[PDB]
């Protein structure tokens, strides 16, 4: 036996020797050192200093620049949202609980806490996704006379709210639940015990497949098509070089966008499905914040990727930043 | 093609 079970918690820790305490009452440092807590709310301060000025100046200069303010920019104003709820309603929580040791807010707070943390990371996910559809029916053009207006925009944005609810919402009334996870300083879905009353395994299937492989499947797809696309329009215009060095550039930019995807997403996909294949072993506290350290810290890098190292955004933010400057 | 890319921020 490798935890120790209550109503609404799992500690990954055997009560052998009977010091295991409920993650809502007492502190953790039978599992981890209090320096490794330390550490823990170190790296969430970190995700903040940099996570919330690189998000909220992206609000910001949307609302001082017109230009900024276009229907194929408000998925990236949805993105730079939902990192933000990533560092209010998880990073700034858990940085508070890591310094006390365990969850000083209770099953309530971890429902809280959970839900919009949750709901942050999957209207940030499902952005990614949008943008990706958005390009390629702009870029491809698959459809006969079609011009993406705001309204189709709105709908795409909708829709990602639609989707992260269908994710973070059935944990609070009996599909899965919320429980502190890794440390006990965070409260996430429950994707690692059989809990049969919530009915554990069908969602953490749903959530495989729905909100991991369909998401990666259109991702794919989309930039697929807009790299044939692009490959094929240069090749027929060699005579411009202004369209091969555009050739490279989206190349470049889509393989760092998947890649940047898999690093988030990939490890909590395998760990759950190791987890699921081999039901019954040991998975101790600090290795389950291993995939909750990736999938967090795309609320800094996805910003870099697709906010700061777009041509339009980077000018306005440097002129905001420098006072007025180029 | 390189309209569309500056739009959807590409290029
Ligand atoms: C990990 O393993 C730990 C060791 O078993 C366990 O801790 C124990 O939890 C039990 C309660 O479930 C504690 O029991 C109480 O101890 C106090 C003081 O010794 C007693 O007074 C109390 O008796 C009460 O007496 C009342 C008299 O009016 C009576 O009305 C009440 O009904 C009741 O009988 C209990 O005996 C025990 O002290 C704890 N031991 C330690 C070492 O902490 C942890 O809960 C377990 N961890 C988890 C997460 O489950
Ligand atoms: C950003 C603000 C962080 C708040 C730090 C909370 C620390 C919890 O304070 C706790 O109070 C008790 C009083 O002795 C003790 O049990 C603990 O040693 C102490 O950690
Ligand atoms: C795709 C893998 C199968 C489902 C595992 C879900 C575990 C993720 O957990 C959830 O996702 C959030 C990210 O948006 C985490 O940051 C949150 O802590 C948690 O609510
Ligand atoms: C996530 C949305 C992507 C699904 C779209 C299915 C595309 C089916 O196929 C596509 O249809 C286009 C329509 O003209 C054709 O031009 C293309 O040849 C073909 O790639
Ligand atoms: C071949 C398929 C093309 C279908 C086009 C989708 C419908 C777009 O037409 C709709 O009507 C409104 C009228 O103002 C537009 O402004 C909206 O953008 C749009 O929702
Ligand atoms: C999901 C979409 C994945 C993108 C696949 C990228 C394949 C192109 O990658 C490489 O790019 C080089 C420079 O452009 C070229 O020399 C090569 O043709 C090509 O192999
Ligand atoms: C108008 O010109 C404003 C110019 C601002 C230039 C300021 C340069 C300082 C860079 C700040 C970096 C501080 C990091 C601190 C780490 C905690």
């Amino acid at each position: 036996m490798n935890g120790t079970e209550g109503p609404n918690f799992y500690v990954p820790f055997s009560n052998k020797t009977g010091v295991v305490r409920s993650p809502f009452e007492a502190p953790q440092y039978y599992l981890a050192e209090p320096w490794q807590f330390s550490m823990l709310a170190a790296y969430m301060f970190l995700l903040i200093m940099l996570g919330f000025p690189i998000n909220f100046l992206t609000l910001y200069v949307t609302v001082q620049h017109k230009k900024l303010r276009t229907p194929l920019n408000y998925i990236l104003l949805n993105l730079a949202v939902a990192d933000l709820f990533m560092v209010f309603g998880g990073f700034t929580t858990t940085l508070y609980t890591s310094l006390h040791g365990y969850f000083v807010f209770g099953p309530t707070g971890c429902n809280l806490e959970g839900f919009f943390a949750t709901l942050g990371g999957e209207i940030a996910l499902w952005s990614l996704v949008v943008l990706a559809i958005e390009r390629y029916v702009v870029v491809c053009k698959p459809m006969s006379n079609f011009r993406f207006g705001e309204n189709h925009a709105i709908m795409g944005v909708a829709f990602t709210w639609v989707m992260a609810l269908a994710c973070a919402a059935p944990p609070l009334v009996g599909w899965s639940r919320y429980i502190p996870e890794g440390m006990q300083c965070s409260c996430g879905i429950d994707y690692y015990t059989p809990h049969e009353e919530t009915n554990n395994e069908s969602f953490v299937i749903y959530m495989f497949v729905v909100h991991f492989i369909i998401p990666l499947i259109v991702i794919f797809f989309c930039y697929g098509q807009l790299v044939f696309t692009v490959k094929e329009a240069a090749a027929q215009q060699q005579e411009s070089a202004t369209t091969q060095k555009a050739e490279k550039e989206v190349t470049r930019m889509v393989i760092i966008m998947v890649i940047a995807f898999l690093i988030c997403w990939l490890p909590y996909a395998g760990v759950a499905f190791y987890i699921f294949t081999h039901q019954g072993s040991d998975f101790g506290p600090i290795f389950m914040t291993i995939p909750a350290f990736f999938a967090k810290t795309s609320a800094v890098y996805n910003p870099v990727i697709y906010i700061m190292m777009n041509k339009q955004f980077r000018n306005c933010m440097v002129t905001t930043l420098c006072c007025g400057k180029n | 093609i390189l309209e569309n890319l500056k739009d959807v921020g590409l290029f």
